[PDB]
């Protein structure tokens, strides 16, 4: 009863915010390649 | 072929061996990203979540059922991923029943090809050197340092057979479009097997460093069909 | 080793205490643990405090307490349970101090 | 339909380095052409497989250390 | 026959150990002769080196 | 009163597998939606070439 | 004071010229990527030349005269004493010319472009490129004895080490019970052992080749330049397993001091740390699969070279276990030791893409080995290098280094880094290939992304600068006002802080229970452990 | 007591003063390099400097060595640890310098192993012609076979007491080995092949070259080991100056044995 | 360094007391060692034609 809504509630905004450092840690190159195509 | 601004991903398959490159490069990059969705997650939860345990769990140090679990996991997937990368080792050595032999000599600033097979009824072989053109004799439309002035014609679905070597310093013979990479040894030769299989030209790099030109040495190479290369072969 | 192992090793060190030091000393490795303790074991986690004449070291036990008991619904339980020995040595909590 | 033709595998030299195949068949040419000389046409498969995976200035050199007797092979059988 | 003679100078000398063998006052002045040439000589041809000035 | 035990255990084994299924959705589209979107075209291609007869 | 063969005075002159010798081994990477910003020789006015001597001029000073020095010199003259529990070092005379031949191995090397020709042969120093017909001047002739008086300093640097970890501990610190760092170096002095002599006839063999024409690599009389490249590599592959093995002590300190926790299987620690330098000696020419090698002889290294991956998987799950239960204090050594656990073995898995003979074919001499070996040198070796200054500053030198601005320094190399590298994977599998000033127009796109980035990490390193005068210059005046971090390691949640005050260092290790700076004469009694 | 105990030194390891002699050997290996990479190029017109480069080298490593004596016999911190410090310091520098033959050992592996193109077919190539080990290169081995049992002839007999058999024993190892030069000194002047001899005469004078660039500081070892035993500075309980000239050539016996079987023995 | 194990005392350095202010002295000593590869880039283009 108690880590089956406790244990979710710790992680669902942290996949939400762990999959955003890796979309700036390595993602990074996919805007410099969209902003200036020439 | 030709490099591509801004690109991030292989030059275009024009040979199975390249082909084979490129379901190896992402065979491994697939056991790959599970290592580093790992490593990427479990350093997130640690800084994010323990950042703020007060608490710490002092008395957790040997763990002996997860010591043995994380020394066979590297064990359980390189005994998975080394026969994809057996299997493509002892079959690109294939110069079983080869159809043409071709040379490439670099003589530090340039390369050499000569097509000594007498298939050719002149009865002697065609050598050519290979200088990339200057700015000033730029012809406008050329890629620079990467269009030579004298390039190099090769039949298409015919299992030839390369012979690069050199007679001064060491610099290598790299076209990545057919996946091709050899030393050229001055003492010594070697030899790749490379069938092309589509029409088109590939343009390359010599990769190892020789001296001051090294930036001035391209390897162009143009594939065209088989009577097309013999009208060439009769002129020279 | 067990629970009840666990138990019955740190109500013993309590005992001799002798000291502030190591009441802090033993009162720190009862709770950095993997498990929980016991209420049995905390009880003589505030008689050591009151042994040695200081309150805000009984004030923070119900503060690690607080953090590492997993659930509310696992610590309201809890701390009506400790209620009949945290009225006799008159240990308040940190939220009703509002310090 | 299929003109060209070229030296086979070779299982004797099969890695990489056929610089020995380059050079054995300049000897066994060269060897065949003062021994037992019956016919050329089992001597030229020797002659049309040096031609091959050789380089010229190579056999500019093979033809001059002949000349000055400073080959550093065997080059005389008989 | 000297090893007990040079341990009463060497111990309880108040000198520098490299000053402190009674044969030391010669062993000196010529190594720093030699020792003031084969450090400028090396290194003062260096801009005779930069001109193409060769021998 | 109840003998609660294991709350790291509950938080490693929670932990380890959620990163095997994070290193999964990052990897599966990997290898189809970019490695089986590339052989899509290689495949195409070669099978524009072999037509021409 | 110059020549004081006190141990503690060598490490604080080691650690002055891998600065200096810092300052101009990024000055040379400064020139040389300001070069590849656009296509056509831009600074360099037409100059070809003078860009493969700044490489060599630059990757040298990177690795022999930063990172060897540091890390076994920097830290080994200093910690080696200071934690097992030795006075100084054992062979304490030999310890000051392995130091002060040092600058006489920088101008051996910084004369050898001064010189009319400039060494244009690269790190890699091939013999037929480097032979006097192709090289004529005495510029390469120095080029080959500076190497060598590094290569003679860092060898006997390293017998001066297993002569005082054999011998010289207290008295319960029996073998199996020694600080990380010490066997880190002192395994890696069983590397620097055996690897060193095999360098010093791969370059005595080349200076012969050169002006006694003796012929062991020259091609006029059957010498190869390929018994160069199992020769050289039988080093050089050694040489990078010495960058990151210190790399893994100072981790090892810093990740387990910072979280209040003993360091997870240390007895698996200290078996999986030799297993990396003994089966390191057996791959060598992963580095030379393309350059003829038999198809069963690739076919061992690609199975052999991928099992040095099975021990660093040992130490890097091990700390991602000494930080799963215990705290996190983000200070600057834990922001440095939590960012290299994340680039470095980024620079692992370009590591096994690269090792297998059947996919370096398509990757030799490329830009995706530069961006796979500076993930882990200075990302996996500087990375350990600014976690163990940091680490180690305020106990050693006495002042506290800002704390507030030591957290910058930490994201502008960071971020001002990886915008360097991680491009540079993009114009390799492509094809780019090294060495080059001037390149295809298509490679225009990613250098000069990567361009923009070394004016980052070099303006972090001015910043860097100012760290170490604002540590010297009122360095006294931060640990008394709130600018700086003064206890490393925070008290407990049920620590009084009244108590803490009584037993305040809770260290593991020697290094902090010393007064800070430590005396001149830190041990004077046989010390006691358990 | 104790009032003597706060008078000495509580550890026993050795505490050194600042010499200034670790700046002068950094100093000469300067002039040793830049100058040997000078003359080869010009710039001087004569080859002296390194000449000179060897003799300031030298002398320095004699007052190096000047002050370890004058703390061996005469100031006196080697405790048992001390003395297995330098006895372990020396036995691992060794493994140092068998190595570097692996070096030069694995060259000669590498051209007769596979036989190469360049040359002959056959090793040693044609006209390159070879000694047999049926000849004065069978000399070399048996007169180290001699000095391996005349080394450990008067190993023990130093230790043993007497001088009759400690000193005069030494001059018959010491010239034991100057005649071991000149036999080295007759294939330097005697043999067909040369050091430009190809790779047969590149490796030749490597493997063999260094093994003769040893005995010139080995024989100058012993030229210290009869001086100090003449003027009495080697004692015989404690031997460090004597016990690194055993192990100098215990060893040699071995990685000559190695040297004679490829060279000349599987070298025709 | 022999003996004074004070603050400042173990590194050779002289940073108070100094006649002139440490920043003289201590970014001279690094600008210099960044300003080397700059004369490196000096001697050897305006020997080799360029400037
Ligand atoms: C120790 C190793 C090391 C380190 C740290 C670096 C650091 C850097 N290197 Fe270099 N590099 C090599 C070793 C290293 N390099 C080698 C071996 C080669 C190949 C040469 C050859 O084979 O041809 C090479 C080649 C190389 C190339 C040419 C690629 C090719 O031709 O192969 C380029 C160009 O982009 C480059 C750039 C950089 C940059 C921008 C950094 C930046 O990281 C530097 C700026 C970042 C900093 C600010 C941190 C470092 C500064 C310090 C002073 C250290 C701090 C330590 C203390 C002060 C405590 N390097
Ligand atoms: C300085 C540090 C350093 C380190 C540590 C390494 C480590 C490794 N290196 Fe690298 N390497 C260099 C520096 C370094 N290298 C340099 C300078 C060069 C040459 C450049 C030049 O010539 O100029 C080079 C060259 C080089 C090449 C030659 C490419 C070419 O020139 O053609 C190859 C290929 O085999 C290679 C591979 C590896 C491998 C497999 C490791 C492995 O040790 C790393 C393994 C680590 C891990 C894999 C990550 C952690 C482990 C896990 C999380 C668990 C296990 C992993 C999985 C199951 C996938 N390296
Ligand atoms: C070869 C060697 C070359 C070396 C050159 C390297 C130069 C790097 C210099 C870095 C530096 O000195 O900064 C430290 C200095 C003191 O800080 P402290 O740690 O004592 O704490 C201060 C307090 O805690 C908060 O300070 P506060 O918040 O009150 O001030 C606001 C401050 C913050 O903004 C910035 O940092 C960027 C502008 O803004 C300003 O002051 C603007 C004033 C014009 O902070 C400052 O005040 C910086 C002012 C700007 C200096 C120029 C910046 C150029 C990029
Ligand atoms: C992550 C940390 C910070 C990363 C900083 C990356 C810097 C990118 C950069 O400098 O790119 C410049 C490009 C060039 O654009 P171009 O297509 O080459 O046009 C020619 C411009 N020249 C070269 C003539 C001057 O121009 C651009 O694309 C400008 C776009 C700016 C993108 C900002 C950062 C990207 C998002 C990161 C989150
Ligand atoms: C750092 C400073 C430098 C340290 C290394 C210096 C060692 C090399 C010195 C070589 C000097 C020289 O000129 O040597 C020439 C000798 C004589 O060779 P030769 O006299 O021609 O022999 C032929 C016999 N004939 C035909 C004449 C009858 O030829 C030889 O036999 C050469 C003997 C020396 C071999 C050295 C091997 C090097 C291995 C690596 C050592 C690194 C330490
Ligand atoms: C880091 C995690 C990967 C994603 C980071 C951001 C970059 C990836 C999205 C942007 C992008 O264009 O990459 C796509 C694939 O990336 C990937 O699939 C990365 C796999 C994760 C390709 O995007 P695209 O479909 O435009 O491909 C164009 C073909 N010409
Ligand atoms: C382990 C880590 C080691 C580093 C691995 C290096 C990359 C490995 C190859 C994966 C590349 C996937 C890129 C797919 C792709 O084609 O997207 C490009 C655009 O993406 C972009 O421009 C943004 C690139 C974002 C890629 C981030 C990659 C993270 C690694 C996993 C994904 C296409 O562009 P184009 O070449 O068609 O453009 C032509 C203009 N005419
Ligand atoms: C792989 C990648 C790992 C990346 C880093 C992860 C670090 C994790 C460290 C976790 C602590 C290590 C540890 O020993 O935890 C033990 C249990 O965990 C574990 O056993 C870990 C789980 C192992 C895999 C699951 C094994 C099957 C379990 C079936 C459940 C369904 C606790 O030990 P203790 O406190 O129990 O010891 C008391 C004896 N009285
Ligand atoms: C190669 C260099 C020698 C390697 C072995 C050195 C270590 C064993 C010999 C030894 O202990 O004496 C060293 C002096 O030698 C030296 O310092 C002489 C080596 C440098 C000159 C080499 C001249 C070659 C001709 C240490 O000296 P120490 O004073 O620190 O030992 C204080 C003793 N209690
Ligand atoms: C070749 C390059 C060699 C590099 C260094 C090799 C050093 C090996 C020996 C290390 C010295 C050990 C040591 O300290 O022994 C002391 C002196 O030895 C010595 O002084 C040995 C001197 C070796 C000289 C040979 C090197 C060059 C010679 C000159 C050029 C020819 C005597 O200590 P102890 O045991 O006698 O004390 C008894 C007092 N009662
Ligand atoms: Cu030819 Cu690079
Ligand atoms: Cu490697």
């Amino acid at each position: 009863e108690s880590w089956v809504i406790t244990e979710g509630r710790r992680l669902i905004p942290e996949i939400f915010q762990w999959s955003a450092v890796l979309s700036v840690c390595l993602g990074w190159p996919g805007a410099v390649y969209f902003f200036s195509k020439a | 072929d030709v490099p591509t601004p801004y690109a991030c991903y292989f030059q275009d398959s024009a040979t199975p061996n390249q082909e084979g490159i490129l379901e190896l490069h992402d065979n491994i990059m697939f056991y790959l990203l599970v290592i580093l969705g790992l490593v990427s997650w479990m350093l997130y939860t640690i800084v994010m979540t323990y950042s703020k345990n007060p608490i710490a769990y002092k008395y957790i140090k040997h763990g002996q059922t997860i010591e043995v679990i994380w020394t066979i996991f590297p064990a359980v997937i390189l005994l998975i991923i080394a026969f994809p990368s057996f299997i493509l080792l002892y079959l690109c050595d294939e110069v079983i029943s080869p159809a043409m032999t071709i040379k490439a000599i670099g003589y530090q600033w340039y390369w050499k090809y000569e097509y000594s097979d007498f298939i050719n009824d002149s009865g002697e072989t065609v050598e050519f050197e290979s200088y990339v053109i200057p700015d000033e004799l730029l012809e406008e439309g050329q890629l620079r340092l990467l269009d030579t002035d004298t390039s190099m014609v090769v039949p298409v679905d015919t299992h030839i057979r390369f012979v690069v070597t050199a007679a001064d310093v060491i610099h290598d013979f790299a076209i990545p479009s057919l996946g091709i990479k050899v030393d050229a040894t001055p003492g010594r030769l070697n030899q790749v097997s490379a069938l092309i299989q589509r029409e088109g030209v590939f343009y390359g790099a010599c990769s190892e460093l020789c001296g001051t030109g090294h930036a001035n040495m391209p390897i162009k190479i143009e594939a065209v069909s088989l009577p097309k290369f013999l009208e060439w072969l009769n002129e020279q | 080793e067990t629970f009840e192992e666990f138990t019955a090793r740190y109500e013993k060190e309590f005992d001799e205490a002798y000291d502030l030091f190591e009441v802090q000393r033993v009162l720190n490795n009862c709770f950095s643990y993997d498990l929980v303790p016991a209420p049995a074991v905390i009880e003589k986690a505030l008689r050591a405090a009151r042994r040695v004449n200081d309150l805000p070291t009984a004030i923070r036990v119900f503060e690690a307490l607080k953090y590492k008991v997993e659930n509310e619904d696992q610590y309201k339980a809890y701390l009506d349970e400790l209620k009949d020995v945290r009225q006799e040595l008159g240990v308040p909590l940190k939220e009703e101090l509002f310090p | 339909n299929s003109p060209l033709h070229t030296v086979g595998f070779d299982a004797r030299f099969p890695q990489q380095n056929q610089t020995k195949h380059c050079w054995q068949s300049y000897v066994d040419y060269h060897k065949c052409v003062n021994m037992k000389g019956e016919d050329f046409a089992p001597c030229k498969v020797f002659w049309k497989t040096y031609n091959a995976l050789c380089p010229l200035d190579w056999i500019e050199k093979w033809d001059d250390q002949r000349e000055k007797g400073i080959f550093a092979g065997d080059i005389n059988s008989d | 026959n000297k090893v007990i003679q040079l341990q009463k100078i060497f111990q309880s000398s108040t000198k520098p150990l490299w000053w402190r063998h009674p044969r030391s006052a010669l062993y000196l002045y010529p190594f720093y002769a030699i020792f003031a040439v084969a450090v400028v000589t090396p290194l003062l041809y260096i801009p005779n080196a930069i001109r193409g000035i060769k021998a | 009163i109840a003998p609660i035990t294991g709350t790291i255990k509950r938080r490693v084994i929670m932990d380890i597998v959620l990163g095997f299924s994070l290193g999964g959705v990052m990897a599966s589209y990997w290898w189809w939606g970019f490695h089986m979107d590339k052989i899509n075209k290689r495949e195409k291609f070669y099978a524009e070439l072999a037509e021409r007869k | 004071w110059l020549y004081s063969t006190n141990a503690k005075d060598i490490a604080v002159l080691y650690f002055m010229l891998a600065i200096f010798s810092g300052m101009a081994g990024t000055a040379m990477s400064l020139i040389i990527r300001l070069e590849l910003a656009a296509p056509g020789s831009q600074y360099l006015h037409g100059n070809s030349q003078l860009f493969n001597v700044l490489v060599v001029g630059h990757a040298v000073l990177m690795i022999f005269f930063l990172v060897m020095p540091a890390l076994i010199g920097g830290f080994g003259n200093y910690l080696l004493p200071l934690m097992i529990g030795a006075t100084d070092t054992a062979f304490p005379r030999i310890n000051n010319i392995a130091f002060w031949v040092l600058p006489m191995g920088l101008v051996c090397l910084v004369t050898s472009t001064l010189v009319e020709s400039g060494a244009g042969t690269g790190w890699t120093v091939y013999p037929p490129l480097s032979s006097i017909q192709a090289h004529s001047g005495p510029s390469v002739d120095l080029a080959i004895f500076a190497l060598h008086l590094t290569s003679i300093s860092s060898l006997l640097g390293a017998i001066n080490f297993i002569v005082t970890t054999l011998n010289m501990r207290t008295n319960g610190m029996t073998m199996h019970k020694l600080p990380l760092f010490v066997w880190s170096i002192f395994i890696t002095a069983f590397l620097l052992l055996l690897s060193l002599p095999v360098l010093s006839a791969g370059i005595t063999m080349l200076l012969l080749d050169r002006n006694f024409n003796t012929s062991f690599f020259e091609v006029s009389g059957g010498g190869d330049p390929i018994l160069y490249e199992h020769l050289f590599w039988f080093f050089g592959h050694p040489e990078v397993y010495i960058l990151i093995i210190p790399g893994f002590g100072i981790i090892s300190h810093v990740v387990s001091t910072y979280s209040k926790k003993p360091v997870f299987g240390e007895i698996s620690m200290v078996y999986a740390m030799a297993s990396i330098g003994l089966l390191g000696f057996l791959v060598w020419s992963h580095h030379m699969y393309i350059v003829g090698l038999d198809a069963d002889t690739r076919a061992y290294f690609t199975s052999a070279t991928m099992i040095i991956a099975i021990p660093t998987g040992i130490k890097i799950f091990s700390w991602l276990a000494t930080i799963h239960g215990g705290s996190i204090r983000l200070a600057t050594p834990m922001l440095y030791a939590i960012a290299f656990l994340f680039l470095f073995t980024m620079g692992g898995l370009t590591g096994v893409a690269l090792a297998n003979a059947s996919l370096d074919v398509a990757f030799h001499d490329t830009y995706y080995v530069v961006g796979h070996f500076h993930y882990v040198l200075s990302m996996g070796a500087i990375f350990s290098l600014f976690a163990g200054y940091y680490y180690w500053s305020p106990q050693i030198l006495g002042l506290n280094y800002n704390e507030k601005l030591a957290q910058i320094q930490f994201w502008l190399i960071f971020i001002g880094a990886n915008v360097i590298f991680f491009p540079m994977h993009f114009l390799g599998i492509n094809g780019m290939p090294r060495r080059i000033p001037d390149y295809p127009d298509a490679f225009a796109g990613w250098n000069y992304v990567a361009s923009i980035g070394s004016f980052i990490a070099t303006l972090s390193l001015f910043l860097f600068i100012y760290i170490l005068y604002d540590q010297l210059v009122n360095g006294l005046n931060n640990k008394v006002n709130n600018k700086s971090v003064i206890y490393n390691k925070a008290p407990d949640f049920v620590e009084s802080n009244t108590i803490f005050n009584l037993n305040t260092v809770k260290s593991s290790s020697i290094e902090f229970l010393l007064t800070s700076p430590p005396a001149v004469h830190s041990f004077n009694t046989p010390a006691v452990q358990s | 007591t104790h009032l003597e105990r706060s008078r000495h030194q509580q550890h026993p390891f050795h505490m050194v003063m600042p010499s200034p002699w670790p700046i002068v050997v950094s100093f000469a290996l300067l002039s040793l390099a830049l100058s040997t990479a000078l003359t080869m190029h010009g710039y001087i017109g004569n080859m002296n400097m390194v000449y000179l480069a060897l003799f300031v080298l030298l002398t320095s490593s004699i007052l190096w060595f000047r002050d370890i004596v004058a703390e061996a016999t005469y100031l006196g911190d080697h405790t048992m640890a001390v003395r297995k410090g330098i006895n372990l310091g020396f036995l691992m520098f060794v493994l140092s310098e068998v190595l570097i033959f692996a070096g030069l050992f694995w060259a000669y592996f590498h051209s007769a192993m596979s036989p190469d193109v360049t040359l002959g077919a056959c090793w040693p190539p044609v006209g390159i012609e070879a000694v047999q080990p049926t000849e004065l290169p069978l000399l070399n081995t048996i007169i180290l076979l001699s000095s391996g049992a005349t080394v450990t002839y008067s190993h023990h007999a130093l230790i043993a007491g007497n001088r009759n058999k400690a000193l005069s024993g030494l001059l018959i190892t010491f010239w034991l080995i100057v005649i071991f030069v000149t036999c080295q000194y007759i294939e330097y002047t005697n043999a067909a092949f040369t050091i430009s001899d190809g790779v047969y005469g590149s490796v030749f004078y490597a493997g063999t070259g260094l093994h003769f660039l040893h005995m010139v500081m080995l024989a100058a070892m012993l030229g210290v080991n009869y001086w100090r035993m003449r003027n009495y500075h080697l004692t015989a309980g404690h031997h460090v100056g004597y016990e690194t000239t055993i192990i100098y050539t215990h060893v040699l016996d071995v990685i000559w044995l190695f040297l004679y079987v490829v060279f000349y023995w599987w070298g025709v | 360094v022999h003996f004074k194990d004070g603050v400042y005392e173990n590194i050779p350095f002289k940073v108070k007391g100094r006649k002139t202010p440490y920043a003289l002295s201590h970014f001279g000593f690094f600008a210099i060692g960044f300003a080397v590869p700059f004369v490196a880039c000096y001697v050897q283009l305006k020997k080799s034609g360029a400037f």
